[PDB]
RNA sequence: CGUAAAGCGCACGCAGGCGGUUUGUUAAGUCAGAUGUGAAAUCCCCGGGCUCAACCUGGGAACUGCAUCUGAUACUGGCAAGCUUGAGUCUCGUAGAGGGGGGUAGAAUUCCAGGUGUAGCGGUGAAAUGCGUAGAGAUCUGGAGGAAUACCGGUGGCGAAGGCGGCCCCCUGGACGAAGACUGACGCUCAGGUGCGAAAGCGUGGGGAGCAAACAGGAUUAGAUACCCUGGUAGUCCACGCCGUAAACGAUGUCGACUUGGAGGUUGUGCCCUUGAGGCGUGGCUUCCGGAGCUAACGCGUUAAGUCGACCGCCUGGGGAGUA
């Protein structure tokens, strides 16, 4: 569930500072971390429809954040996508 | 979800009368206070307080001629889903001219009557019969 | 102005919000009435009575609960007024055009009883009129002398007697009710908050009304 | 658009529609004035002329519009900079038949193998078919399996909806709460589209106790292609795919704001005494009764069908026909 420790590493790696936990930049990484994490649990089991709806939400969540962040400051947008491997 | 707080103001007043509350508070905004002055200067409300620093709490003291509500009718027209604008000399009279049509003009908000004597039209906000 | 001890406010948890202006929370989940705003009430409404009483108006005192009905009985029969302590006969006022006929029957029998026919047929049916006299007795006893329409309805309880209040309200007549936490004041004109069903409560009440009505013919 | 025709079964979500609040800014939409033009006729207004009128006819108004120019800057739009009451993230916890996968426990039914023991057993309104002296049923011991989880159990809980129930483990979704920290409008809805979606049914391979369409026999019956009884296949159970429909129903779209009360249930949490199964408050979900009001009425009623705002679906007499 993105163990407390995992977040404590992510926040320090993306936000303006360590106390930051709300910034758009950080939030995206958290979702992606979770998304990548469920891949295994979903490439396997291939049936947990209830769980997948949970996943599907965070996919939507993520996109909306980026679209917001793209129109705001393409700079931070280009870096994050590059530092986080996405935009198929 | 909270698209037009202007309609919200009216409703909180309409519902306020039904419960016969003394005053109905609401999250004030520049535009709303403008309307409040029109009403008070007209006589549909008494003495709005604009208390607020970053949380504008505009509480509207209500008028009661008797154990009957003063505001006999309040309906909004230019809604967010549909704005309405009328030429100067094409404004419509409210209750055969004994109500008011709060209209926003190039000179700000005023009563429909004020608009005619001032000779300018604008966005009609709402009717208060 | 607390004349006597207990009149402060009572009757329930399942109150009536219509009288939210007159409340205080008590240590039983029961309500306590703000008699403070009531002191002006009974003071003021009494003046209304005094004025109308001098107008040679009529004051009708209704009581129920079987407990305080006797107390009310003394109230009307103390100055000159009329009272109704038993079951308020539905519609005596709005339908007085016919209840008038019932009154006449009593008067005749009232004569037929103390001095009139009592043995003409047989004691068994002579008894019939007597027990019938009792029926009209508890109903139109203290009202027989009115013969018209009253002009003021002083009512003890608004719960049991909402029936008459609405009827009186339906006519061009003012009413005075000692409403309680679970009473609807909206059917009353000159409301009187406080207790209604307390036995001693009416004793304080009526006598206060009794004096005001006694002098009010000035 | 609760019951008359009318809420997609539920959901995510691009275009599209709409969008909190502060200030400045620009002047697009909007407004004022002027101008160019908006053919004449016709209509309208006031006149005039044919004996009046119809009719002809003078001047005006109008031509509801469009383009340009100059001012106005409230409201909406574009831009820039913020704010935090919307939304979202984190920390510590809580309840739960939330979902998928792997094991597992006991009762019972059926069948098989024996022991004991003897004329019924079973079934029904009665009865018959049927099982039985090759020895049943009943009862005892052992074994084989398949499916479902008594009691707890609660208009109790969880889930978008369909749904979901013994116990243990693994992987995992969501909801809600205390206290603050943080991001800074990042929203609401949503045609097309994608996904999920009871039972039945379909395909490939397993499994097959009980139950049971079809089917058979026996009754009932005027008939009985049924209702009842004795048996019984597909199916129902597992795996992977398809189907996409339900009176998929609070017959009530989603989201947000405002508007008297009462009794309950359930899950958090601060405080007074835990001084004694408690008292005082504040939140989430849910049950019932009813005020105003609403409504055709029944009824709904702070979980609204009340008062309003945003967006989407849908209805337009019945039958024909949700059919060709």
């Amino acid at each position: 569930s993105l163990s407390t420790e995992a977040t404590a590493k992510i926040v320090s790696e993306f936000g303006r500072d360590a106390n930051d936990t709300g910034s758009t930049e950080v939030q995206v990484a958290l979702l992606t971390a979770q998304i990548n994490h469920l891949q295994g649990h979903f490439a396997e089991h291939k049936k947990d429809h209830h769980s997948r709806r949970g996943l599907l939400r965070m996919v939507s969540q993520r996109r909306k954040l980026l679209d917001y962040l793209k129109r705001k400051d393409v700079a931070r947008y280009t870096q994050l996508i590059e530092r986080l491997g996405l935009r198929r | 979800s909270m698209q037009d707080p202007i309609a919200d103001m009216l409703t909180r007043i309409r519902n306020g009368q039904a419960a016969n509350k003394a005053a109905v508070t609401m999250p004030s905004s520049k535009l709303k206070v403008a309307i409040a002055n029109v009403l008070k200067e007209e006589g549909f409300i008494e003495d709005f307080k604009v208390e607020g620093d970053t949380k504008p709490e505009l509480e509207l003291t209500l008028k009661y001629f008797q154990g009957k509500a003063v505001v006999e009718s309040i309906q909004r027209v230019s809604r967010p889903g549909l704005r309405i604008y009328k030429r100067k000399d094409e404004l419509p009279k409210v209750m055969a001219g004994l109500g008011i049509a709060v209209v926003s003009t190039s000179k700000g908000v005023m009563t429909d009557r004020a608009a005619r004597q001032a000779g300018l039209g604008g966005e009609i906000i709402c009717y208060v019969a | 102005m607390l004349k006597a001890g207990v009149h402060f406010g009572h009757q329930t948890r399942y109150w009536n919000p219509k009288m939210k202006p007159f409340i205080f929370g008590a240590r039983n989940k029961v309500h306590i009435i703000n008699l403070e705003k009531t002191v002006p009430m009974f003071n003021e409404a009494l003046a209304e009575l005094n004025k109308i009483a001098s107008r040679k108006g009529k004051i009708l005192f209704v009581g129920t609960k079987r407990a305080a009905s006797e107390a009310v009985k003394d109230a009307a029969l103390s100055c000159d007024q009329f009272f109704v302590n038993h079951r308020w006969l539905g519609g005596m006022l709005t339908n007085w055009k016919t209840v008038r006929q019932s009154i006449k029957r009593l008067k005749d029998l009232e004569t037929q009883s103390q001095d009139g026919t009592f043995d003409k047929l047989t004691k068994k049916e002579a008894l019939m009129r007597t027990r019938e006299l009792e029926k009209l007795e508890n109903s139109l006893g203290g009202i027989k002398d009115m013969g018209g329409l009253p002009d003021a309805l002083f009512v003890i309880d608004a719960d049991h007697e909402h029936i008459a209040i609405k009827e009186a309200n339906n006519l061009g007549i003012p009413v005075f009710a000692i409403v309680d936490t679970n009473s609807d004041p909206d059917g009353v004109d000159f409301v009187i908050p406080g207790n209604d069903d307390a036995i001693r409560a009416v004793t304080l009440y009526l006598g206060a009304v009794a004096a005001t009505v006694r002098e009010g013919r000035s």
